[PDB]
């Protein structure tokens, strides 16, 4: 693993959304979530609403999920592919994701590197 | 026959405007001290939305906004 952790989930959501099995937004993430089809999640740390963290983390203790936690809800609307581009490749409208749900996987060896990695270490 | 005007009627039949409710899906789920977690209103059995959409609990009947299902 030649990787860093934090830089590593790019191409975890970047299979997940070309393999169209990501789910964004709280209420598709939540419940497609909870039907036990979708693997693990990702989620922002900085939040206006308490609740907010109160039902993924219950949510991802019950059900049997893992959960990352990101710095704010622009970079994770970064890597969720919602950011439009300018001309010349400026990363100009950003719509941030707080809520992140994997359905189907990629198969990649190195955002499984590092997420295999930080979550055997993790556990 | 040069097309006339007249548009008269009853004055105005207003279109259905979204109601926007502001982080309605909190309302579904209740937390307790422990963390676990207690749904408020009942599953649906039908195929497509099962095990991952609930119902509506109105007054007299449960209603599932995929399906259409109701009960009382
Ligand atoms: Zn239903």
């Amino acid at each position: 693993g030649v990787m860093d952790v934090n830089t590593a989930l790019q191409e975890v959501l970047k299979t997940a959304l070309i393999h169209d099995g990501l789910a964004r937004g709280i209420r598709e993430a939540a419940k497609a979530l909870d039907k036990r089809q979708a693997h693990l999640c990702v989620l922002a740390s900085n939040c206006d609403e308490p609740m907010y963290v109160k039902l993924v983390e219950a949510l991802c203790a019950e059900h049997q999920i893992n959960l990352i936690k990101v710095d704010d809800n622009k970079k994770l609307g970064e890597w969720v592919g919602l950011c439009k581009i300018d001309r010349e490749g400026k990363p100009r409208k950003v719509v941030g994701c707080s809520c992140v749900v994997v359905k189907d996987y990629g198969k990649e060896s190195q955002a499984k590197d590092v997420i295999e990695e930080y979550f055997k270490c993790k556990k | 026959k040069k097309r006339k005007k007249k548009s008269c009627t009853t004055p105005k039949k207003n279109k259905h405007k979204r109601k926007k409710v502001k982080l309605a899906v909190l309302k579904y789920y209740k937390v307790d001290e422990n963390g676990k977690i207690s749904r408020l209103r009942r599953e649906c059995p039908s195929d497509e939305c099962g095990a991952g959409v609930f119902m509506a609990s109105h007054f007299d009947r449960h209603y599932c906004g995929k399906c259409c299902l109701t009960y009382c």
